[PDB]
């Protein structure tokens, strides 16, 4: 089968620039290489067909080029609405394969995240159970890490994070961090608390509650 | 190359 | 317009089969070549089956992975494209689209995709979530950020509104995570300090796959 190796995975822009985006190939597909855009919510969308034909409909500031083993798209000024992951796809021989997609994203200033953390429900407790979350929202850039502590120790185990899509209206990111432990564990203890480190602080942004409180 | 393509 | 309407995704057991339909409009139906391309949870695109149009002989091309277990067929009178799936794997669960292919000796492309129907393929039992309210520390701004965790459901999908969803700016319902097969997520809404809590707020989740709705009231601690 034909292997299609997308470059770069990931890639952030600010609209205005210009992007060239590769896909190569196992073997040669002579032209009988694609290109689609897929944005969230949506379905794909054909940019560009056989290497560098063009479509009517798509704006004349997307380009394929490339033969043989090694194609390009270009995207000459990218705007807005173009965001969103870029697959290309081969039809010069069964089966018909797909590169595994460059997710283009929005760069933008950066931004500090909002972070809350909130304690066990009574209803969870009831259950056994003790799940901690913490809520890092509306920051800008993606890279960011939580730390948790209980009683001030650092705790690894039981954490799990979940991450938004990019923002459609301020393309920032938000992130959750859920600690789940046993009720009784959560109950020998006293203070929990998640650490968030971003590129736009020097020093962690710290919340925390305790039991006595 | 397949040869997918409508032909009428 | 050309129109590609795909139906028929479900919660299905492996070894179980399943139908997809995809009604089409628009165009000289017939005439073209049909296929059926699914994406994966983790968003590969895949192609599965392929039947060729009048002009181009006809006939019907599978990847290795689903020869044997899927049928793609056309019923060119009701402008239908249909999908057999048998023998069905938990490796199978995706959204599955419908699409056309283009015109000509340069046509083997995807012209047009449809909107999606998914399938899902687990021996993982239905489990309806559990809803937790978030809020704030008794001892903990001009804005306030309360939340839901939903624990404990399977299959995907739950949705979340904020006060039936007369609060909609302002929210983030967080990408479920899979632990021990099941699903856990959480959504929070931001609000001003002078609604909350002289104002109810209320998550309201819906579990389709269990015929599940709850309202849970944020109320303050202590």
């Amino acid at each position: 089968d034909v292997v299609l190796t997308q470059s770069p995975a990931t890639l952030s822009v600010t609209p205005g620039d210009s992007v060239s985006l590769s896909c190569r190939a196992s073997q040669t597909i002579s032209d009988n290489l694609h290109w689609y855009l897929q944005k969230s919510h949506e379905s794909p969308r054909l940019l560009i067909k056989y290497s560098s034909q063009s479509i009517s409909g798509i704006p004349s500031r997307f380009s394929g080029s490339g033969s043989g083993t090694d194609f390009t798209l270009n995207i000459n000024s990218v705007e807005t609405e173009d965001f969103g992951m870029y697959f290309c796809q081969q039809t010069n021989s069964w089966p018909l394969t797909f590169g595994a997609g460059t997710k283009l994203e929005l760069k933008r200033t950066d931004a500090a995240p909002t972070v809350s953390i909130f304690p066990p429900s009574s209803e969870q407790l009831t259950s056994g159970g003790a799940s901690v979350v913490c809520f890092l929202n509306n920051f800008y850039p993606k890279d960011i890490n939580v730390k948790w502590k209980i009683d001030g120790s650092e705790r690894q185990n039981g954490v799990l994070n979940s991450w938004t899509d990019q923002d459609s209206k301020d393309s920032t990111y938000s992130m959750s961090s859920t600690l789940t432990l046993t009720k009784d564990e959560y109950e020998r203890h006293n203070s929990y608390t998640c650490e968030a480190t971003h590129k736009t602080s020097t020093s962690p942004i710290v919340k925390s509650f305790n039991r006595n409180e | 190359a397949v040869g997918l393509g409508a032909v009428f | 317009e050309v129109m590609l309407v795909e139906s028929g995704g479900g919660l299905v057991k492996p070894g179980g089969s399943l139908k997809l339909s995809c009604e089409a409009s628009g165009f000289s139906f017939g005439f073209y070549s049909l296929s059926w391309v699914r994406q994966t949870p983790e968003k590969r695109l895949e192609w599965v089956a392929t039947i060729a149009g009048s002009g181009v002989g006809g006939q019907t091309y599978y990847p290795d992975s689903v020869k044997g277990r899927f049928t793609i067929s056309r019923d060119n009178a009701k402008n239908t494209l249909y999908l057999q799936m048998s023998s069905l794997r938990s490796e199978d669960t995706a959204v599955f689209y419908c699409a056309r292919h283009g015109e000509g000796k340069y046509g083997s492309n995807f012209a047009y995709w449809g909107q999606g129907t998914t399938l899902t393929v687990s021996s993982a039992s239905t489990t309806p979530p559990s809803v937790y309210p978030l809020a704030p520390g008794s001892a903990a701004n001009s804005m306030v950020t309360l939340g839901c965790l939903v624990k404990g459901y399977f299959p995907e999908p739950v949705t979340v509104t904020w006060n039936s969803g007369s609060l909609s700016s302002g929210v983030h319902t967080f990408p479920a995570v899979l632990q021990s097969d099941l699903y856990t997520l959480s959504s929070s809404v931001t609000v001003p300090s002078s609604t909350w809590p002289s104002e109810t707020v209320t998550c309201n989740v819906a579990h389709p796959a269990s015929s599940t709705k709850v309202d849970k009231k944020i109320v303050p601690r202590d």
